[PDB]
C-alpha cells in the first residue's frame, strides 16, 4: 500500500473513457456489420443517415481479459477499501503496475463476468440523489445465468430473490430505512435498454427482464418455477452502443450459441417521485457502456509521474 | 464478379422422363443458390432457393442439389407444365452483387418433323407503301435448327432479313420459323426470281419454293 492520501473519481476517471475507446476498437476489427447507418447532419435539421457496407464475417466474437499497465512517466494508483464510494479521499491507495485482469462485456442491465464486491454489496452513485444518475450495484455474489441461441437464459429463483432483497436492503441504507423498496422493469426506450441486452457468441441478445425487475417488498415468485427463465431473442438490426445509429449483422449460423456469465453486477436507475411517499421506484438502466468500464476502474487512477 | 454458367444451354427431353440442369459457379457461392422457372412471358417462379430447399408450394419432382460451385436442380418425372427456361440465381457474396446464369430452355424431344415452306409475295397494297415484304413460312418441326437462305435471281446474297421462331407448342410442340427478306421497291422490280431455301434436319433434302414477280 501507498503511505499517502489522494482524491478519486470513478466518476470522472479517464481510463474509462480510455478503455471505452479502446473496447470500441476491438469492435471494429471483430464484429463488422452488414450495414452500418449512422447520424450526418449539418446542423439544418436535415439529416441524411451514412451508410455503410463491408463484408460480414460471422465470427463467435469471444472477450480476452484486458489490462491496463502504465507506460511510464505514468503511474496508476488503486484504492482499497472494502467499501469504497469511489468518489472522494482514500486512504488506502496503493500503486500498481497493471489493474487486474478485466473482461470487456458490453451489455446493459446486468453486469456480466465483472469484479465481485470483497465484503458485501455496494451502491455507487455519482449521485443518488439525482434520479437521472445510473446507480451502479455491485454484487459481492454473483448469480449464474445462462443463456442461449435457442432463445433464452436460465437464473436461479433463489439467488435472483436474495439478490434482489440484499440490492433492497443496501438501497434503503442510502435512500432512507423507513422506506420501500420495489423493483419494476424498464421504464421504456430503446430494445437494448429495456431489456437486458448483451452479446454472446457474436450473436446481440435481448432478454427480456421483467422476472429479474418485478420485485415488490411485500409478496414472491417462486410457485411452480425452481428457476427464473428470461425469453431472450436474438436481433440483426441493433442499435450501436459505440454510437447513435442502427448496424445489421448476419443472421446466426452455429447449431450452437451458449453462454454461461456471471451476474457480478447491475446498474439500476431509481425513478424522481417528486419527493413522494417513501417509495423509491427502481428499474433497469445502463445502455453507457461507459458505466460498465466504471464498475471496474472504480477504484482506479492513472497518474503523471513526479 | 461471380459467373454463374448454366453449361446445358438447351435440353430437349420427354414428358415423363428425368430431366437435369447443372448450374456452374466461379468462385465459391457457398449454398447460397436459387433455382428459377420462366414461362414465356411470365416473371420468373421461385423453385429452389439455399441450393437444396424448395419453395413453399412447389412440385417435389424438383430436387435441388449441390453446394460450394456446383449445383443441380435435377427433375424426376418432367411434366407438361415443367416446360420453361431455368435460372440459377447466386446470392453469396456481400455487398450484394447478385448474378444469374444464362439459361437453359427445357424443351420437350419429340420426333424429328420436317418444315412445310410457304412463301408469301408482298402483297401490292405493301409495294405501293415503298417497300416489299416476302415472307418465307417453315410450319410446324422440330430441331429448331432450321438454316434458311434468300436467293434472289438464285443469288445468295444474305443480308436485309430477319428470323423469328415460334416457341414450342402445346398439342404439336413443334416451332415455326419465319424468315423476311425487305427489300425496297425499286430493287424488288428489278429481281426476277425470289427463292428461300429451307435445309432443315428433318428435311430430306433442301426444298426451295419461290416465285417470280407475278
Ligand atoms: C444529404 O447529406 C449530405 C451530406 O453528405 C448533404 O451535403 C446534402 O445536402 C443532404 N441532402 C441530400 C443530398 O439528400
Ligand atoms: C455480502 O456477501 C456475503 C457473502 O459473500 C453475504 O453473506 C452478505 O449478506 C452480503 N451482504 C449483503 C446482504 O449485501
Ligand atoms: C449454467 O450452466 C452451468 C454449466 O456451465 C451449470 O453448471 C449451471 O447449473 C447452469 N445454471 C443454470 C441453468 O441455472
Ligand atoms: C422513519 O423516519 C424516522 C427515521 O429517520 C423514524 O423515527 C420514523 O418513525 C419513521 N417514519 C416513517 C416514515 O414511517
Ligand atoms: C416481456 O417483456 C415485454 C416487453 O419487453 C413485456 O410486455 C412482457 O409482458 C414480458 N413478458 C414476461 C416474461 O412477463
Ligand atoms: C409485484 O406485485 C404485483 C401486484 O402486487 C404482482 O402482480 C406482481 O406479480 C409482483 N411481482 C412479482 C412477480 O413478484
Ligand atoms: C420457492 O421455489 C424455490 C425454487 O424455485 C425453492 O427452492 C424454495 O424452497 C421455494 N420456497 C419455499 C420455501 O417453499
Ligand atoms: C463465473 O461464471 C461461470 C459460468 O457459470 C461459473 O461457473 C463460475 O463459477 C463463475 N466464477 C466466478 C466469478 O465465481
Ligand atoms: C463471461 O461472460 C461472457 C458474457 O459475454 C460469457 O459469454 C462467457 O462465457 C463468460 N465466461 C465463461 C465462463 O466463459
Ligand atoms: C402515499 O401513497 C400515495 C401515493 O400515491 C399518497 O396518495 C398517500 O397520501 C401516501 N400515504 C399513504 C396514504 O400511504
Ligand atoms: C503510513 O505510515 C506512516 C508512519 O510513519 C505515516 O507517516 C503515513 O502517513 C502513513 N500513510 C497512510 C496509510 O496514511
Ligand atoms: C490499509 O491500511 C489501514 C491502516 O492500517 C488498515 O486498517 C487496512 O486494513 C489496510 N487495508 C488493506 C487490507 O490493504
Amino acid at each position: 500500500l501507498e503511505n499517502v492520501t489522494e482524491n478519486f473519481n470513478m466518476w470522472k476517471n479517464n481510463m474509462v473513457e480510455q478503455m471505452h475507446e479502446d473496447i470500441i476498437s476491438l469492435w471494429d476489427q471483430s464484429l463488422k456489420p452488414c450495414v452500418k447507418l449512422t447520424p450526418l447532419c449539418v446542423g439544418a435539421g436535415s439529416c441524411n443517415t451514412s451508410v455503410i457496407t463491408q463484408a460480414c464475417p460471422k465470427v463467435s466474437f469471444e472477450p480476452i481479459p484486458i489490462h491496463y499497465c502504465a507506460p511510464a512517466g505514468f503511474a496508476i494508483l488503486k484504492c482499497n477499501d472494502k467499501k469504497f464510494n469511489g468518489t472522494g479521499p482514500c486512504t488506502n491507495v496503493s500503486t500498481v503496475q497493471c489493474t487486474h485482469g478485466i473482461r470487456p462485456v458490453v451489455s446493459t442491465q446486468l453486469l456480466l463476468n465483472g469484479s465481485l464486491a470483497e465484503e458485501e454489496i455496494v451502491i455507487r452513485s455519482e449521485n443518488f440523489t439525482n434520479n437521472a444518475k445510473t446507480i451502479i450495484v455491485q454484487l459481492n455474489e454473483s448469480v449464474v445465468i445462462n443463456c442461449t441461441g435457442a432463445g433464452h437464459c436460465n437464473l436461479s429463483k433463489t439467488q435472483w430473490e436474495n439478490t434482489l432483497e440484499q440490492i433492497a436492503i443496501k438501497l434503503k441504507e442510502q435512500f432512507g430505512n423507513n422506506k420501500t423498496i420495489i423493483f419494476n422493469p424498464s421504464s421504456g426506450g430503446d430494445p437494448e435498454i429495456v431489456t437486458h441486452s448483451f452479446n454472446c457468441g457474436g450473436e446481440f441478445f435481448y432478454c427480456n427482464s421483467t422476472q429479474l425487475f418485478t420485485w415488490n417488498d411485500t409478496r414472491k415468485l417462486n410457485n411452480t418455477g425452481r428457476n427464473i427463465t428470461l425469453p431472450c431473442r436474438i436481433k440483426q438490426i441493433i442499435n450501436m452502443w459505440q454510437e447513435v445509429g442502427k448496424a445489421m449483422y448476419a443472421p446466426p449460423i452455429r447449431g450452437q450459441i451458449r453462454c454461461s456469465s456471471n451476474i457480478t453486477g447491475l446498474l439500476l436507475t431509481r425513478d424522481g417521485g417528486k419527493d413522494t411517499n417513501g417509495t423509491e421506484i427502481f428499474r433497469p438502466g445502463g445502455g453507457d457502456m461507459r458505466d460498465n468500464w466504471r464498475s471496474e476502474l472504480y477504484k482506479y487512477k492513472v497518474v503523471k509521474i513526479e | 464478379d461471380i459467373v454463374m454458367t448454366q453449361s446445358p444451354a438447351t435440353l430437349s427431353v420427354s414428358p415423363g422422363e428425368r430431366a437435369t440442369l447443372s448450374c456452374r459457379a466461379s468462385e465459391s457461392v457457398s449454398s447460397d443458390l436459387a433455382w428459377y422457372q420462366q414461362k414465356p412471358g411470365q416473371a420468373p417462379r421461385l423453385l429452389i432457393y439455399g441450393a437444396s430447399t424448395r419453395a413453399t408450394g412447389v412440385p417435389a419432382r424438383f430436387s435441388g442439389s449441390g453446394s460450394g460451385a456446383e449445383f443441380t436442380l435435377t427433375i424426376s418425372s418432367l411434366q407438361s407444365e415443367d416446360f420453361a427456361v431455368y435460372y440459377c440465381q447466386q446470392y453469396n457474396n456481400w455487398p450484394p452483387r447478385y448474378t444469374f446464369g444464362q439459361g437453359t430452355r427445357l424443351e420437350i424431344k419429340r420426333t424429328v418433323a420436317a418444315p412445310s415452306v410457304f412463301i408469301f409475295p408482298p402483297s401490292d397494297e405493301q409495294l405501293k407503301s415503298g417497300t416489299a415484304s416476302v415472307v418465307c413460312l417453315l410450319n410446324n418441326f422440330y430441331p429448331r435448327e432450321a438454316k434458311v437462305q434468300w436467293k434472289v435471281d438464285n443469288a445468295l446474297q444474305s443480308g436485309n432479313s430477319q428470323e423469328s421462331v415460334t416457341e414450342q407448342d402445346s398439342k404439336d410442340s413443334t416451332y415455326s420459323l419465319s424468315s423476311t427478306l425487305t427489300l425496297s421497291k425499286a430493287d424488288y422490280e428489278k429481281h426476277k426470281v425470289y427463292a428461300c431455301e429451307v435445309t432443315h434436319q428433318g428435311l430430306s433434302s433442301p426444298v426451295t419454293k419461290s416465285f417470280n414477280r407475278g
